[PDB]
């Protein structure tokens, strides 16, 4: 379910930027959805479509950009143009409009999981966000960083920023196969569990050490992975003993 | 304010300017209240009614053509990119005018386009349009021996209102029969039709019989013509023999009766195919071969 | 190097012009060939599916393919062999079965390809954007063309049907199947089907994987058929300069009887097959392949018997000759699905310098 408006301002105004998601096409313009102000439809005309074949490239799903011309801030009557945004100006909304998408995607699990309306959590947010912070991706950049924008209002819902906090926070596989032939062998293992997580660890053999690493952004991973496996290594070369790794 | 009332307003009268024209008159009417700036709160508005006026038609095709042509003028009107004001100023001229251009054309159609009878050839004409009646009546001040022939009317004796036009000029009539129509293709040179629209595929939407008078035409190679004021190209495809968005039933078996009740729902309307007109007369030039296909094909992009 | 002569059976008297002969089994080639095309080159070769608008299709799925996997060579630029390799892959697939219309407009757009980004990129840059912009144009001018195409014929039905059909035109199978599925009418299907290739078993196969009211005739059965039944459709390859229906074999003789019996035809086209080359006879230029399309005793396809007939290059004096496209007459097929909903055929080349 994706319902009411993003920003704080329900219908646009002039010179405004939007970006437009077209279903069906060919009579009068497009009456159709938006993802950028809201998800009620409004109206392109098949005048400011055209600047430089017509009828094939734009049709059912992909993404173009538009123009608020003429809003009727009264009853629900909205013009849109794809011709008077500019070249430049075009990389600036599309950026936008990921930002915005990225907004909604931050609140919606949240939505589905305490199972609450989407509406009252975005009231809830765009106020310390959206109007103080600059936008709400970057505001929630910024928490997660530092806290410094939830504090603004207190959280009728915890649970929920936990589970925002875990998605926001990816595990790659390794198997050390630790065959110790050694005097004194629990210690050590003892000693490299003590500096191996400072990362996710289970054990079910005996022989077996399984060990999860923790990646931030994907590439990450073999700058831990590789450590720990020296660690290892220099845990078992002392007493009397050997690892292999796969 | 309704298109409704308008067209409702003029019917006694008439007999002048084109219908479409009239119906575009109205619908700029319309307009021009309203707000002709945004584009929100217009054309879907005109599109409604239009389909409003679709919905409530009793027995009238030329409409919808009327409609599809407006809206495709304004559409070509906000292309020069410059200002809102002066454009919807324009459209708004481009009402009247276009009423103001009919005239001009009629009379373009009765001072150019009527050396198709010359040499007595004796005209064998069905469908009432004003355009047919406007040329005939043009061509009665040069006095070129011409000779009429009607096929007879009934969908409620408009051959009676017929013959009593063609008397006000003085010229020698004769009634004919569409039963008797095998009969007499000899001493008559021509068949010359009026009609109601003409179609993407190419032939005649029309009238109580029509089809069967191409067939003999094309039997006795004596030519078929379909005469009129060019703006009735509507976006339609009769793609069968026995097919058209038609008011009334399609050949409608009424169930075995009584006292004579059920039976005259004959056919008022039928249509001949696309290897049957050897000329078509029209204002933009006269042009014909494929010539309503390439203009709808211009209009559409398509 | 490549291999000529050798060729099977007779050569009769008339119709003596166009390639027919031959590679069916490989004995040496050049040495640097990517073996796709080959591969393509034979399938068609010996296919039993392929109907028009299907194989140019596969064709630019190859031309993708080469792309993805086109190194630049260390010394000479981009394009320096590259089109002598194009020139020898299109030489092998004339060679195999004849270049159509729109394999040559593909051919074209190549070109035009080609021509656009000159000589002066590295490899991983350009080629991205090349292998993108060939989907992008074929998600378009087809795919999106052909879902209007099925619109515009789901409202040319009325109420009531009773039909019958010939083709594999994969544009009408699926028009059948929607008919059948997404629009639950009252659509009734007879089937024709011809003897050089199985298209209307095929079609009768996919109606059956639908569950469809199905009746199934011939080519010569059909004076018995019509004794209620209205709608006829066709599956058309490609329209010239003139306006007539340059198609596969089988269409002609139905869309006269058609004519005959009182309720016309109508044929579906798309807006890139049209040609500026001009012929108005079946001789010009003809899809003629070999005569061991007619071998086989009724029934099915493999199944090889010793009955009557069985030899060709021995029998002294007898011309067994068979035609695969034909050309249709001009006045005869009413209406025509285009990219712009509907229209005469009368049109011929009012897409063609629209371009």
């Amino acid at each position: 379910t994706s319902h009411c408006r993003f920003y704080e301002n329900k219908y646009p105004e002039i010179d405004d930027i939007v970006m437009v998601n077209v279903q069906q096409i060919a009579e009068m313009g497009a009456y159709v959805k938006l993802l950028e102000y809201d998800n009620i439809e409004g109206m392109i005309l098949l005048s400011e479509l055209s600047r430089r074949s017509i009828q094939k490239l734009i049709r059912v799903g992909k993404n173009d950009v538009a123009v608020v011309l003429r809003v009727d801030k009264e009853k629900g009557y909205i013009d849109l143009s794809k011709r008077r945004v500019s070249s430049e100006d075009i990389i600036k909304c599309e950026e936008k409009y990921q930002k915005s998408k990225t907004v909604h995607s931050i609140l919606r699990y949240c939505a589905e999981k305490f199972q609450i309306p989407l509406e009252e959590l975005y009231k809830t947010i765009a106020w310390p966000l959206s109007r103080k912070f600059g936008h709400a991706y970057e505001a929630f950049k910024l928490s997660i960083i530092d806290e410094t924008v939830w504090e603004g209002i207190e959280p009728p819902s915890k649970d929920v920023l936990d589970e925002l906090k875990n998605y926001i926070s990816v595990k790659i596989r390794a198997d050390v196969e630790v065959s110790c032939f050694s005097y004194e062998g629990i210690d050590a293992i003892k000693d490299a569990l003590k500096s191996a997580e400072d990362v996710k660890v289970k054990l079910v053999a005996a022989p077996l050490y399984v060990l999860t690493t923790q990646a931030l952004d994907k590439q990450k991973g073999i700058e831990q992975l590789e450590s720990a496996i020296e660690k290892i290594t220099e845990v078992i070369t002392k007493y009397g003993g050997v690892c292999n790794i796969t | 304010f309704n298109i409704t009332e308008t067209y409702l307003r003029f019917l006694e009268e008439d007999t002048e300017m084109t219908m479409p024209i009239a119906a575009i008159e109205a619908l700029v009417t319309l307009l021009r209240i309203k707000t002709p700036e945004t584009a929100a709160e217009m054309i879907n508005t005109i599109k409604s009614s239009t389909e409003e006026l679709i919905k409530s038609i009793p027995n009238s095709v030329s409409l919808r053509a009327g409609c599809d042509i407006f809206m495709r003028f304004v559409l070509r009107n906000l292309h020069l990119y410059g200002d809102w004001e002066n454009c919807k100023q324009h459209l708004i001229e481009n009402g009247q005018l276009f009423v103001s251009r009919a005239k001009k054309s009629r009379n373009k159609i009765a001072e150019i386009g009527v050396d198709f009878i010359a040499d007595d050839d004796i005209i064998l004409v069905h469908g009432y349009s004003r355009a047919v009646f406007s040329l005939l009546n043009h061509a009665a001040n040069k006095f070129i021996r011409f000779r009429c022939v009607v096929t007879e009317s009934r969908p409620s004796k408009q051959g009676n209102q017929l013959y009593t036009l063609l008397e006000q000029k003085g010229i020698p009539v004769t009634l004919i029969v569409d039963s008797a129509v095998g009969a007499v293709i000899d001493k008559v040179d021509k068949v010359f039709v009026g009609a109601e629209g003409v179609a993407e595929s190419g032939g005649i939407i029309n009238l109580v019989g029509t089809y069967s008078v191409g067939v003999l035409a094309h039997n006795a190679r004596k030519p078929f013509y379909v005469v009129t004021e060019s703006h009735k190209f509507v976006r339609m495809f009769p793609l069968s023999s026995d097919d058209l968005p038609m008011a009334g039933p399609p050949l409608d078996f009424t169930r075995r009766t009584d006292d004579l009740e059920d039976a005259l729902r004959g056919p008022t309307i039928d249509y001949t195919a696309q290897e049957y007109i050897t000329a078509l007369i029209t204002d933009l030039g006269v042009l014909t071969p494929s010539a309503v296909s390439e203009e709808l094909i211009k209009m559409w992009y398509d | 190097p490549g291999i000529s002569s050798v060729i099977p059976t007779v050569l009769e008297q008339s119709f003596d012009n166009s390639s027919l002969i031959s590679v069916k089994e490989l004995l040496l080639n050049k040495d640097l060939i990517h073996p796709s095309i080959l591969l393509l080159t034979s399938h068609l070769a010996h296919y039993k599916i392929v109907g028009s608008i299907p194989r140019c299709i596969a064709m630019l799925e190859v031309f993708q393919i080469v792309i993805k996997d086109y190194q630049t060579p260390k010394g000479t630029t981009l394009s320096r062999n590259l089109t002598s390799y194009l020139s020898h892959q299109i030489d092998l697939l004339k060679k195999a079965r004849p270049l159509s219309v729109t394999m040559g407009n593909a051919i074209r757009w190549l070109k035009q390809e080609i021509s656009l980004i000159d000589p002066s990129t590295p490899d991983k840059a350009a080629k991205k954007d090349l292998c993108e912009k060939i989907g992008q144009f074929a998600k378009e001018k087809i795919e999106l063309a052909d879902q209007l195409i099925i619109d515009n014929a789901s409202t040319q039905i009325e109420e009531s049907t009773t039909i019958v059909t010939y083709g594999s035109s994969k544009v009408l199978t699926e028009l059948l199947l929607h008919n059948a599925i997404s629009l639950k009418k009252n659509i009734k299907v007879i089937v024709v089907d011809s003897r050089p290739l199985f298209e209307g078993r095929k079609m009768a196969e996919t109606l059956r994987n639908a569950g469809v009211n199905v009746m199934y005739a011939l080519i010569t059965s059909l004076d018995t058929i019509f004794n209620d039944v209205d709608y006829v459709f066709l599956g058309a390859h490609s329209i010239l300069s003139n306006g007539f229906l340059y198609s596969r074999a089988g269409t002609a003789m139905l869309a006269m009887s058609a004519k005959r019996r009182n309720i016309p035809v109508l044929v579906c086209c798309e807006s890139l097959k049209f040609s500026q080359r001009v012929q108005l006879d079946s001789v010009t230029f003809n899809e003629l392949a070999d005569p061991n399309d007619l071998v086989n005793i009724d029934y099915e396809n493999p199944v090889e018997r010793r009955g009557n007939k069985g030899a060709l290059l021995n029998q002294f004096i007898k011309e067994r000759k068979f035609e695969k496209k034909k050309l249709a007459m001009e006045n005869k097929p009413k209406g025509n699905k285009i990219g712009g909903k509907k229209g005469s055929e009368g049109e011929s080349k009012d897409a063609s310098n629209e371009e």
